[PDB]
């Protein structure tokens, strides 16, 4: 949901409170990823 | 209640008064007057 994937292109464009939230999704989406992954690890690593 | 409190006065074309409030870039907010993007309080403008 932000205008961008790159980090430093938002911070470029962008002023630093409109930045900082679109920073912010890039922040919250990759946190989800990184739970997911550590999630399917933690049930993939049980039936090892 | 308030911990430490200061009014800060002073005069401003009107065209830039959108450059008082937090983080915003131009002439009056990098060069006369910045408040941090980390402060509390309020901004009063009026005509004289």
């Amino acid at each position: 949901g932000a205008i961008s994937s790159v980090l430093n292109d938002i911070l470029s464009r962008l002023d630093k409170v409109e930045a900082e939230v679109q920073i912010d999704r890039l922040i919250t989406g990759r946190l989800q990823s990184l739970q997911t992954y550590v999630t399917q690890q933690l049930i993939r690593a049980a039936e090892i | 209640c308030f911990t430490n409190v200061y009014a800060d006065s002073f005069v401003i074309r009107g065209n830039e008064v959108s450059q008082i409030a937090p983080g915003q870039t131009g002439n009056i907010a990098d060069y006369n007057y910045k408040l941090p993007d980390d402060f509390t309080g309020c901004v009063i403008a009026w005509n004289s």
